[PDB]
Protein backbone atom coordinates (compact mmCIF):
# COMPACT_ATOMS: atom_id res chain seq x y z
CA UNK A 1 0.00 0.00 0.00
CA UNK A 2 1.15 3.54 -0.70
CA UNK A 3 0.63 4.62 2.90
CA UNK A 4 2.89 1.91 4.31
CA UNK A 5 5.64 2.69 1.79
CA UNK A 6 5.46 6.43 2.48
CA UNK A 7 5.47 5.83 6.23
CA UNK A 8 8.51 3.53 6.04
CA UNK A 9 10.54 5.92 3.89
CA UNK A 10 9.91 8.94 6.12
CA UNK A 11 10.77 6.98 9.27
CA UNK A 12 13.94 5.59 7.70
CA UNK A 13 15.20 9.09 6.90
CA UNK A 14 14.37 10.37 10.39
CA UNK A 15 16.36 7.54 11.98
CA UNK A 16 19.30 7.98 9.60
CA UNK A 17 19.51 11.74 10.14
CA UNK A 18 19.46 11.20 13.91
CA UNK A 19 22.13 8.47 14.05
CA UNK A 20 24.59 10.53 11.99
CA UNK A 21 24.24 13.79 13.94
CA UNK A 22 26.77 14.85 16.60
CA UNK A 23 29.01 11.83 17.30
CA UNK A 24 27.73 9.07 14.98
CA UNK A 25 26.39 5.94 16.62
CA UNK A 26 28.13 3.82 13.98
CA UNK A 27 31.90 3.46 13.95
CA UNK A 28 34.27 4.50 11.18
CA UNK A 29 35.27 0.88 10.58
CA UNK A 30 31.94 -0.33 9.21
CA UNK A 31 31.42 2.93 7.33
CA UNK A 32 34.62 1.99 5.48
CA UNK A 33 33.17 -1.44 4.69
CA UNK A 34 29.94 0.04 3.32
CA UNK A 35 31.71 2.82 1.39
CA UNK A 36 34.15 0.47 -0.39
CA UNK A 37 31.74 0.35 -3.35
CA UNK A 38 31.86 4.15 -3.70
CA UNK A 39 28.49 4.97 -2.15
CA UNK A 40 28.20 7.50 0.66
CA UNK A 41 28.52 6.02 4.13
CA UNK A 42 25.18 7.52 5.14
CA UNK A 43 23.49 5.94 2.12
CA UNK A 44 25.16 2.59 2.73
CA UNK A 45 23.91 2.44 6.31
CA UNK A 46 20.38 3.26 5.16
CA UNK A 47 20.47 0.36 2.69
CA UNK A 48 21.83 -2.07 5.29
CA UNK A 49 19.24 -1.08 7.89
CA UNK A 50 16.38 -1.70 5.46
CA UNK B 1 25.73 6.92 24.97
CA UNK B 2 24.84 4.34 22.31
CA UNK B 3 21.57 3.59 24.12
CA UNK B 4 20.81 7.32 24.31
CA UNK B 5 21.19 7.59 20.53
CA UNK B 6 19.03 4.52 19.92
CA UNK B 7 16.27 5.73 22.25
CA UNK B 8 16.43 9.16 20.62
CA UNK B 9 15.88 7.76 17.14
CA UNK B 10 12.93 5.66 18.31
CA UNK B 11 11.30 8.63 20.03
CA UNK B 12 11.80 10.71 16.88
CA UNK B 13 9.76 8.31 14.75
CA UNK B 14 7.10 8.09 17.47
CA UNK B 15 6.70 11.88 17.38
CA UNK B 16 6.05 11.80 13.61
CA UNK B 17 2.29 11.37 14.05
CA UNK B 18 -0.25 13.86 12.72
CA UNK B 19 -2.89 15.46 14.94
CA UNK B 20 -5.42 17.36 12.79
CA UNK B 21 -5.93 19.63 9.78
CA UNK B 22 -7.35 23.15 9.73
CA UNK B 23 -8.72 24.93 6.67
CA UNK B 24 -11.28 27.52 5.59
CA UNK B 25 -14.65 26.82 3.97
CA UNK B 26 -15.10 29.85 1.72
CA UNK B 27 -15.82 28.50 -1.77
CA UNK B 28 -19.28 29.47 -2.97
CA UNK B 29 -19.46 32.66 -0.89
CA UNK B 30 -19.72 36.03 -2.62
CA UNK B 31 -19.87 39.61 -1.37
CA UNK B 32 -23.23 41.37 -1.59
CA UNK B 33 -23.82 44.95 -2.69
CA UNK B 34 -26.59 47.37 -1.76
CA UNK B 35 -28.72 49.25 -4.30
CA UNK B 36 -29.97 52.55 -2.81
CA UNK B 37 -32.41 53.54 -5.57
CA UNK B 38 -35.27 51.71 -7.27
CA UNK B 39 -34.79 52.01 -11.08
CA UNK B 40 -38.19 53.24 -12.18
CA UNK B 41 -38.35 54.28 -15.83
CA UNK B 42 -41.46 56.46 -16.00
CA UNK B 43 -41.83 59.88 -17.62
CA UNK B 44 -44.87 62.15 -17.78
CA UNK B 45 -45.67 63.78 -21.13
CA UNK B 46 -48.26 66.57 -21.06
CA UNK B 47 -49.40 68.97 -23.76
CA UNK B 48 -48.80 72.71 -23.56
CA UNK B 49 -52.48 73.46 -22.89
CA UNK B 50 -52.77 70.52 -20.49
CA UNK B 51 -55.57 68.92 -22.52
Amino acid sequence: TSGSIINHANNLNKVINHVFADKPLISETMLKILTIDGTTGKDGYRNWLD
Amino acid sequence: EDMAKIYGAVAAVSKNVNSSVTYEVKRGTHELIKVPTIPHNLVLIQSDNGK
